[PDB]
C-alpha cells in the first residue's frame, strides 16, 4: 500500500513547482529591469522546470491509477519532454559556467558577448541540440496494452545487444561525464583566478552583485549535482551490475526518482532565497 | 560691509520697479503656446515606427 | 548703518504685494478645460552603454543626433545617438568634471568640474585629433554648469556663488554676475540667447542679462539647493529642481511661481529639468532612480521613465524634441522616444 | 548589414578598446583623498609625497618658490607687528616704531616679496626686539602663520642676493590654491593618486560626493590647534571644529567602505606646547597631567569616540610631523601596509 497516501504530496511539489515557475516567467516579461544574460539563462532553467513539472500528473495518472488511458501521442510527448529537462539543465547549467568563465577569470572583453543576442542565439541553439538528441524518443515512443501490465517505455529497432544499453551509456557520457567536468574545471580555474592574488579596489558596490551571483550559480549547480548523481549511478548500476531484485533497492528507486525530480521546485525558492531582485516584488504581491 | 549692505538695498530698488502683468494673462500664454506647438511635440504624439530614428 | 535692513525687509515686502497684487488667477485654475495627457509611456530606444563611472552631465546638439557626456573617469565621450557610435573620447586633464556642453554650432565642446578651469576643445582640429583650445580660469569654486552662447563667448557658473560671460578668444572674463549668496548649481540659457537663470543654493533663481550684465528678477519659493533650471521653450518662464522634491514653473513677466509640481512619497532631490519641444511636458531626473515625466499645466505625474540603477543626474530634449536622453551614475545614458 | 559607415563602427570599437585599456588602469589603483581643517598640513603632505616618490624637487622649482618664501616671511613678520596694536605691548627699544613704519613703506609692494638690504635689515633688527619676541611667544592670543618662528630665525641665510630654496624651506611654503591638488606616484608596485580639496571655498556638501569609492581619506588634524582660538566669536576652538569635521566624514554615507587614517600632525610642536599651554584650555574636562604622550592619547580618544561606526570599521591613527620626510615616510609605510592588507581582506571566495 504505497499509492493512495503517496499523491497528495506529489501534486502538491508539482503545483508549488508551477506556480513558482510561473512567477518566475512574470517577473523578467515587460519590465525595465531582469534583463542580463544570466538572469534569461535563468528563465530558460525556470521554463524547462516548468515543462517538466507540468507533466508529472499526467505521469502520477499511470501510478494512482495502474491505466494510460491518455493517447498514443500523450505518451509520445510526457517521455519526450523528460529527456528535454534532464539534458537541457544540465545543458543551462554549462552555459553558466562558460558565462561566469568569460567574464572573471577573462579580462574587459567580458563586454562583448554579454550582450543578450548572443545569449539568446546560444540558448536556442542549445534546445536546438536538445531536441535533436531526443528526436529518436519521438520516433520510438508507443504504448503496448500488455496483459501484465499498461506501459509505454521506450523501445527499440533491431535490438540484439546494440541498441537497449548504447542508448544509456550515451546519455550517462553526456550529462555526467561531459558536462560536468568541464563545469568543476571551470570552477576550479575561477577559484584559483580568485584566490591566488589580491583584489583590486574597484567599484566594490558594483563587484558585490558580481559575487553573489557567482555564489548563487555555484549554490545552482551543487544542488542540482547532489541531486541528480544517485538517480544516474542507479541507473548505469542497473543496466550494468544487474543486482536482483528486492524491496529497499525499489523504495530506493521510487526515493531518487522523486529527488531528481524535486529540483524543478526546489531551484525557483533557491535563486529566491537570497537575492534582492525578486525580494521586494515578492513582498509588494503578498500584501 | 556697509557697500555689501547697500549692494542689495540697489538691487531691491530697481527689482521693484519693473512692469508685472497679470498671472491670469501670462498662464494663458503659456496654455496658448502649448496648444499651438502641441502638434510638432514628438513627446506628446508619439509615432510608433515611422519617423522615428531610433 | 544697521538701518537698511529694516529698509531692505520693506523693499521684500513692496516685491512680494506686488507680486501678490498681479496674481489674481492661478495656472491650475484655468487649465481645469484642458485635456489631460493620459499615461505617456516612453521605451528606452537606444542604451548608450561605455562609461567606467557616474556620469554627471549631458549635453545635446543642436542637429539633435550626437550629444556629449563627461564621466567620473576623466572622459568625455561624444556620441552618435542614431547609430550608438563613439565619435570622439576626449581624456581631460582633471578627472573632476561636473559640467559639460556642446556648442550650438557643433564645433566646439566645454567641460569643467573641480578643477576650476573651464577646458574649451576643438572638434574641428582640420589636422588631427581633438585637443583643447581654451582653458578659462578665473573662478574660485567648482565650475557647476556651462552653456555656449556661440563659438566666441560663454557663460559659465562656480560655487564661489558668481557666473561669468567668458570671450574665449581673449580668454578674460568679459562679464561677471554676482548677487548669489549660495553656490550655483544651474543655469539655463534663453532661447533668444540674451537672457540667462541660474538657481542657487541660496533657495533662489537669479535671471541675468547677458549683454548688460546685471540681475533684473530674483525669484524665491524653493526650500533648499535649486540643482537644477530650465527655460520654458519661448523664453518667458523657467522651471526649477530643488532639493526639497519640488519642481517650480517660474514665470518672468507674472514675476512670481505659477505651478508647484510635487507628490506624496517623494523625498529625493531633483538633479535635472527638461522641457519638451513644446514645452507641454516637464521632464524631472529624481534620485529614486526614476525620471518623472510632470503635465506641465495640469501638475500631475503623465509618465514615468524607469531603468536607471543609480540616481538619474543629468537630462536632455533634443532641438527637434523626438528623444529624452537620461544619463545616471550607473555608467549608462538612456534614449526615449 | 553591408553598408559604408563600417568606418564609424571601427572607429568606435578602437575608442572603447582604448577606454576599456584606461579603465583596467584606472581600477588598478589606489585613491587616497586628505581632508582636514586649514592649515592642517595636507599640502605639507602633498610636498613630502613629491619628494619621497619622484626626484623630489629641481633647480627651477626651488627657484620658483623664493618669492613666495619672501611673501610669506613679510607676512608673517608683518602680522607679528600688527599683533602690538591688538595686545598693547611696549616695544624694547624706542627705534622699533621707525623700524614698523619703515618696514611698512617697503611693504607698500603688494606683488612679490623683495627682501632687498635695506628690508633685511629692519627685519633682523626688529627680530631681536624683546617686545617683538614676547609678542611671538603670546601668538595664541591672535592669527599667526605657523613657519613664522622657522621663516624669521634663519633670516640671514634667506635673505642673502643669492639663496636657493632648500627642501625644507619649500615643504614649510604656506601658499595659497584654488582648485583640487591631486598628483600622481608610485609606491609598492601600486599607482597612487592623491587628491586635495583645502582650497575649494564651497560647499563642502555639493562635491563630497563625488569621493565616493576612494580606498582611503587621510584626514589630517593638527595637535597644535588646541590652545587656539577663532577670531569670529571667540567661543569657538579650532580643535573643536577639526572634530565635529571629522564626525561628519567619518559618519558620511559616502565614506561606508573607506579607509579612514587619522594624521595628528605637528606634534613636534605639540611637545614643545604642552609644557606651558594645558590641555585643558580645549577640553574643560580633561582630568590627566599635562605631559606629551597623555595628552596626544586622551586627542587620539576623542577623535576615535567620534566615530559612531566602531564594530564594523577601524580608524587607523598615526601621530605624524609633515615636515620630516623620514618620519612621513614611516607612517606612509605603515598606511600602505595597512591598506594592502585591507586589500586582501577584500580578496575572498564565494
Ligand atoms: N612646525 C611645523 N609646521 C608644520 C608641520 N606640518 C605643516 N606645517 C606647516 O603648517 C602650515 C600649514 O600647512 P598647509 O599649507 O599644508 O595647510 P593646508 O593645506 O592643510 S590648508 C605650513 O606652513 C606648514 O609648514 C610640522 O610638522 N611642523
Ligand atoms: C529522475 C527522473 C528522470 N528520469 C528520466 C528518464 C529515465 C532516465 C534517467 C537517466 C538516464 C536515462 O537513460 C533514463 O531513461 C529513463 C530510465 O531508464 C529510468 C530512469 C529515468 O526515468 C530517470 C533518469
Amino acid at each position: 500500500i504505497t499509492a493512495i497516501t503517496i499523491m497528495a504530496l506529489y501534486s502538491i511539489v508539482c503545483v508549488v513547482g508551477l506556480f513558482g515557475n510561473f512567477l518566475v516567467m512574470y517577473v523578467i516579461v515587460r519590465y525595465t529591469k531582469m534583463k542580463t544574460a544570466t538572469n534569461i539563462y535563468i528563465f530558460n532553467l525556470a521554463l524547462a522546470d516548468a515543462l517538466a513539472t507540468s507533466t508529472l500528473p499526467f505521469q502520477s495518472v499511470n501510478y494512482l491509477m495502474g491505466t494510460w488511458p491518455f493517447g498514443t501521442i500523450l505518451c509520445k510527448i510526457v517521455i519526450s519532454i523528460d529527456y528535454y529537462n534532464m539534458f537541457t539543465s544540465i545543458f543551462t547549467l554549462c552555459t553558466m559556467s562558460v558565462d561566469r568563465y568569460i567574464a572573471v577569470c577573462h579580462p574587459v572583453k567580458a563586454l562583448d558577448f554579454r550582450t543578450p543576442r548572443n545569449a539568446k542565439i546560444i540558448n536556442v541553439c542549445n534546445w536546438i541540440l536538445s531536441s535533436a538528441i531526443g528526436l529518436p524518443v519521438m520516433f520510438m515512443a508507443t504504448t503496448k496494452y500488455r496483459q501484465g501490465s499498461i506501459d509505454c517505455t521506450l523501445t527499440f529497432s533491431h535490438p540484439t545487444w546494440y541498441w537497449e544499453n548504447l542508448l544509456k551509456i550515451c546519455v550517462f557520457i553526456f550529462a555526467f561525464i561531459m558536462p560536468v567536468l568541464i563545469i568543476t574545471v571551470c570552477y576550479g580555474l575561477m577559484i584559483l583566478r580568485l584566490k591566488s592574488v589580491r583584489m583590486l579596489s574597484g567599484s566594490k558596490e558594483k563587484d558585490r552583485n558580481l559575487r553573489r551571483i557567482t555564489r548563487m550559480v555555484l549554490v545552482v549547480v551543487a544542488v542540482f549535482i547532489v541531486c541528480w548523481t544517485p538517480i544516474h549511478i542507479y541507473v548505469i548500476i542497473k543496466a550494468l551490475v544487474t543486482i536482483p531484485e528486492t524491496t529497499f533497492q525499489t523504495v530506493s528507486w521510487h526515493f531518487c526518482i522523486a529527488l531528481g525530480y524535486t529540483n524543478s521546485c526546489l531551484n525557483p525558492v533557491l535563486y529566491a532565497f537570497l537575492d534582492e531582485n525578486f525580494k521586494r516584488c515578492f513582498r509588494e504581491f503578498c500584501i | 560691509s556697509i557697500a555689501q549692505a547697500r549692494k542689495l538695498v540697489e538691487q531691491l530698488k530697481m527689482e521693484a520697479n519693473i512692469d508685472r502683468i497679470k498671472v491670469s494673462k501670462a498662464a494663458a500664454d503659456l496654455m496658448a503656446y502649448c496648444e499651438a506647438h502641441a502638434k510638432e511635440d514628438p513627446l506628446l504624439t508619439p509615432v510608433p515606427a515611422s519617423e522615428n530614428p531610433f | 548703518l544697521d538701518q537698511l535692513r529694516q529698509e531692505a525687509e520693506q523693499l521684500k515686502n513692496q516685491i512680494r504685494d506686488a507680486r501678490k497684487a498681479c496674481a489674481d488667477a492661478t495656472l491650475s485654475q484655468i487649465t481645469n478645460n484642458i485635456d489631460p495627457v493620459g499615461r505617456i509611456q516612453m521605451r528606452t530606444r537606444r542604451t548608450l552603454r561605455g562609461h567606467l563611472a557616474k556620469i554627471y552631465a549631458m549635453h545635446w546638439g543642436t542637429d539633435s543626433r550626437l550629444l556629449v557626456s563627461a564621466s567620473q573617469d576623466g572622459k568625455l565621450i561624444i556620441w552618435d545617438s542614431y547609430t550608438t557610435n563613439k565619435v570622439h573620447a576626449i581624456p581631460l586633464r582633471s578627472s573632476w568634471v561636473m559640467t559639460c556642453a556642446y556648442a550650438p554650432s557643433g564645433n566646439y565642446v566645454a567641460c569643467g568640474g573641480l578643477d576650476n578651469i573651464c577646458s574649451i576643445y576643438n572638434l574641428k582640429t582640420r589636422e588631427g585629433n581633438v585637443r583643447v583650445s581654451r582653458e578659462l580660469a578665473g573662478h574660485t569654486g567648482y565650475l557647476s554648469c556651462c552653456r555656449f552662447l556661440d563659438d566666441n563667448q560663454i557663460v559659465t557658473s562656480s560655487g564661489d556663488t558668481t557666473c561669468a560671460l567668458w570671450d574665449i578668444e581673449t580668454g578674460q572674463q568679459t562679464t561677471t554676475f554676482t548677487g548669489h549668496t549660495g553656490d550655483v548649481m544651474s543655469l539655463s540659457l534663453a532661447p533668444d540667447t540674451r537672457l540667462f537663470v541660474s538657481g542657487a543654493c541660496d533657495a533662489s533663481a537669479k535671471l541675468w542679462d547677458v549683454r548688460e550684465g546685471m540681475c533684473r528678477q530674483t525669484f524665491t519659493g524653493h526650500e533648499s539647493d535649486i540643482n537644477a533650471i530650465c527655460f520654458f521653450p519661448n523664453g518667458n518662464a523657467f522651471a526649477t529642481g530643488s532639493d526639497d522634491a519640488t519642481c517650480r514653473l517660474f514665470d518672468l513677466r507674472a514675476d512670481q511661481e505659477l505651478m508647484t509640481y510635487s507628490h506624496d512619497n517623494i523625498i529625493c532631490g531633483i538633479t535635472s529639468v527638461s522641457f519638451s519641444k513644446s514645452g507641454r511636458l516637464l521632464l524631472a531626473g529624481y534620485d529614486d532612480f526614476n525620471c518623472n515625466v510632470w503635465d506641465a499645466l495640469k501638475a500631475d505625474r503623465a509618465g514615468v521613465l524607469a531603468g536607471h540603477d543609480n540616481r538619474v543626474s543629468c537630462l536632455g530634449v533634443t532641438d527637434d524634441g523626438m528623444a529624452v536622453a537620461t544619463g545616471s551614475w550607473d555608467s549608462f545614458l538612456k534614449i526615449w522616444n | 548589414l553591408s553598408a559604408e559607415d563600417k568606418a564609424a563602427v571601427e572607429r568606435s570599437k578602437m575608442i572603447d578598446r582604448n577606454l576599456r585599456e584606461d579603465g583596467e588602469k584606472a581600477a588598478r589603483e589606489v585613491k587616497l583623498l586628505l581632508l582636514g581643517a586649514g592649515e592642517s598640513g595636507k599640502s605639507t603632505i602633498v610636498k613630502q609625497m613629491k619628494i619621497i616618490h619622484e626626484a623630489g624637487y629641481s633647480e627651477e622649482e626651488c627657484k620658483q618658490y623664493k618669492a613666495v618664501v619672501y611673501s610669506n616671511t613679510i607676512q608673517s613678520i608683518i602680522a607679528i607687528i600688527r599683533a602690538m596694536g591688538r595686545l598693547k605691548i611696549d616695544f624694547g627699544d624706542s627705534a622699533r616704531a621707525d623700524d614698523a613704519r619703515q618696514l611698512f613703506v617697503l611693504a607698500g609692494a603688494a606683488e612679490e616679496g623683495f627682501m632687498t638690504a635695506e628690508l633685511a635689515g629692519v627685519i633682523k633688527r626688529l627680530w631681536k626686539d624683546s617686545g617683538v619676541q614676547a609678542c611671538f611667544n603670546r601668538s595664541r592670543e591672535y592669527q599667526l602663520n605657523d613657519s613664522a618662528a622657522y621663516y624669521l630665525n634663519d633670516l640671514d641665510r634667506i635673505a642673502q642676493p643669492n639663496y636657493i630654496p632648500t627642501q625644507q624651506d619649500v615643504l614649510r611654503t604656506r601658499v595659497k590654491t584654488t582648485g583640487i591638488v591631486e598628483t600622481h606616484f608610485t609606491f609598492k608596485d601600486l599607482h597612487f593618486k592623491m587628491f586635495d580639496v583645502g582650497g575649494q571655498r564651497s560647499e563642502r556638501k555639493k562635491w563630497i560626493h563625488c569621493f565616493e569609492g576612494v580606498t582611503a581619506i587621510i584626514f589630517c588634524v593638527a595637535l597644535s590647534d588646541y590652545d587656539l582660538v577663532l577670531a569670529e566669536d571667540e567661543e569657538m576652538n579650532r580643535m573643536h571644529e577639526s572634530m565635529k569635521l571629522f564626525d561628519s566624514i567619518c559618519n558620511n554615507k559616502w565614506f561606508t567602505d573607506t579607509s579612514i587614517i587619522l594624521f595628528l600632525n605637528k606634534k613636534d610642536l605639540f611637545e614643545e606646547k604642552i609644557k606651558k599651554s594645558p590641555l585643558t584650555i580645549c577640553y574643560p574636562e580633561y582630568a590627566g597631567s599635562n605631559t606629551y604622550e597623555e595628552a596626544a592619547a586622551y586627542i587620539q580618544c576623542q577623535f576615535e569616540d567620534l566615530n559612531k561606526r566602531k564594530d564594523t570599521k577601524e580608524i587607523y591613527t598615526h601621530f605624524t610631523c609633515a615636515t620630516d620626510t623620514k618620519n612621513v615616510q614611516f607612517v606612509f609605510d605603515a598606511v600602505t601596509d595597512v591598506i594592502i592588507k585591507n586589500n586582501l581582506k577584500d580578496c575572498g571566495l564565494f
